[PDB]
RNA sequence: CAGUCAAGCGUUCAUAGCGACAUUGCUUUUUGAUUCUUCGAUGUCGGCUCUUCCUAUCAUACCGAAGCAGAAUUCGGUAAGCGUUGGAUUGUUCACCCACUAAUAGGGAACGUGAGCUGGGUUUAGACCGUCGUGAGACAGGUUAGUUUUACCCUACUGAU
RNA sequence: AACUGGCGAUGCGGGAUGAACCGAACGUAGAGUUAAGGUGCCGGAAUACACGCUCAUCAGACACCACAAAAGGUGUUAGUUCAUCUAGACAGCCGGACGGUGGCCAUGGAAGUCGGAAUCCGCUAAGGAGUGUGUAACAACUCACCGGCCGAAUGAACUAG
RNA sequence: AAUACUGCCAGCUGGGACUGAGGACUGCGACGUAAGUCAAGGAUGCUGGCAUAAUGGUUAUAUGCCGCCCGUCUUGAAACA
């Protein structure tokens, strides 16, 4: 019902410097940098004094709020990336057939040997979405460590990497294996 | 309608503020209502813990200025897990009771208390001539 | 043909799989009413041939869900991309076997298709039986044989210059 | 079949199209004026102005006149009513949640939680003859409740664009 | 006090288009003492050019808009009558 002034009011810390080119932000954090095309929101962006920035919509709408709240959510997600950065850990499952897992290299493409995929002579190979940066989770079977700066850097990688082992052909509501997830974390852990 | 459960539940809860003029903020989150039911099987001594969802009770405790306007003070205790207690024991005699067992799972100075002594608040803070001039007292009675 | 609804079934459990009583729509590829056109008449059976359409999809492609150990299922989505047989009898249309496939989906094209084919049935006059009639005759009784022209014109189309 | 009105027998202006529909009927003409009917382009004549709805992986764009329902849909919009309703609940998160009590126990187990049986006194800010789980029983976890925040929303019936 | 609103004036000034139909005279009128005026039964004053295919008809061409064979029956024909 057209609430008369809608806005998101986000505290700015001091390890970060941005620059909003009239809608277009130049994000800089203690980890690195981000930007975004924000010429799809039509706000007045609002520095106060390096400790909060609002957006500004004169008389925002209902579904405009239904996206405009989580505007702040996804902004703060970008803050956690540009400062701190996510670091998940996933899972593997087999029961009978020991799946070899390897980040095999194709020219830095960083595929993944998936071998003995339930007796398959076919091999899977998964390239690495770069930016999100992965080590093997050592000392733990069936885990691995991703570390990026978007929640879809690491959860889109974990999403379609999760979609690697969409297993068919059996009574799979009984037959349960595959790439799963364990954990979600942070590049600087404890940040 | 929920506001007449706030007129009933805060008829009886906004009621006893000046009936029972003591404060006991009990920190019972995540409440073992098994054990805290058996609390009531034990509660035939003095009182019963009487809590509230204090953001739903936010405008209710905003409604607690009524009898001793000091009873709005459970909005200064809304974050943390918090609610209400009714008894006539004056300062800290029920907050020591509810939190321990079977649980979730002004005033002036006429007595300065220095080393078990009895000051009238006029001995230590004297005129420094009611004793400092009495340093030559038994010096004078001496000589 | 498709819903809505559920009494219940389905060990139990309405909804895996179903579904009592009820209810809403859809189709002309079925039958009723109907007489606008045709009696100075537009080749009506069946088959052959040959092409296209449609989807409400048989198979083939991808998927999803179950009262889906494997194996073997059900139900659904995307789905018309491509495919979806040979002979005995019967003019047959139809029908039924016998055999094969991944599978042997379903309809339209003036009930697609005779200056495209045949003419087996159908239907002159000839002839026979069974029934009915005095009879002239009648029999969706049975039976038998008994005359398929023409584009060098236009359009269409395809080669050609 | 009983009333009025047209075609027939009758033209002109609107419905892209229209026997019987919207205006209006007929001398030759001419100057001013309109119906019906309209003024993005064709298109004559305003992409004139004012307040709102809507965004449609199947809008919509109409007497004549040339068409969907039952059933729905946290889609939208707005309200209507009821009960919590700022006295803060709610959301979100921060802990236990009974002593008598395994009530009587049916007790090979049943300790709150297989199962019959009555449902206790209390206790609180909470504790239930137990809220389940965990259960040889259980322990214990757990949940009501009550204990920390927030400032306002909660729950139900709707109602129709 | 203003202002809306409405009605009245037989108040005052721009532009368009269309017309002169009629032919002595009457009449109706008004206006001026009269004379005389007038707008009172429909129009009367000042130019310039051509003096011809000038204008105009005609045919043919070309353009903007409209345009189902006659004759026939039926209530219904452009009719696949």
């Amino acid at each position: 019902m057209k609430y008369i002034q809608t806005e998101q009011q986000i505290e700015v810390p001091e390890g970060v410097t941005v620059s909003i080119k009239s809608r277009i932000v130049k994000v800089v954090g203690p980890r690195g940098t981000l930007t975004k095309n924000l010429k799809h929101i039509d706000v007045t962006f609002t520095k106060v004094n390096n400790q909060l920035i609002k957006v500004a919509v004169h008389n925002g709408g209902r579904k405009h709020v239904a996206a405009l709240r989580t505007v702040k959510s996804l902004v703060d997600n970008m803050i956690t990336g540009v400062t701190k950065g996510y670091k998940y850990k996933m899972r593997y499952v087999y029961a009978h057939f020991p799946i070899n897992v390897n980040i095999v290299e194709k020219d830095g493409a960083k595929f993944i040997e998936v071998r003995n995929f339930l007796g398959d002579k076919k091999i899977r190979n998964v390239p690495v979405r770069d930016g999100v940066t992965i080590e093997f989770s050592t000392n733990v079977k069936d885990e691995i460590v991703l570390s990026g700066n978007s929640v879809e850097d690491v959860s889109q990688n974990a999403a379609d990497l999760q979609q690697i082992c969409r297993v068919r052909n059996k009574d799979i509501r009984k037959f349960l294996d595959g790439i799963y997830v364990s954990h979600k974390g942070f590049i600087t852990e404890d940040l | 309608g929920i506001r007449e459960k706030k007129a009933e539940y805060f008829a009886k809860l906004r009621e006893y503020l000046e009936e029972y003029k003591s404060l006991f903020v009990v920190g019972v989150d995540n409440v073992s209502s098994q054990q805290m039911h058996e609390v009531r099987k034990e509660l035939r001594g003095r009182a019963v813990v009487l809590m509230g969802k204090n953001t739903m009770v936010r405008r209710a405790i905003r409604g607690f200025l009524s009898d001793l306007p000091d009873f709005e003070k459970l909005l200064p205790f809304v974050k943390g897990n918090v609610g209400f207690v009714f008894t006539n024991e004056p300062l800290t005699e029920i907050k020591n009771v509810i939190v321990s067992n079977r649980v979730a799972a002004g005033l002036t100075v006429v007595q300065v208390y220095d080393n078990g002594q009895v000051f009238p608040x006029x001995x230590x803070x004297x005129x420094x001539x009611x004793x400092x001039x009495x340093x030559x007292x038994x010096x004078x009675x001496x000589x």
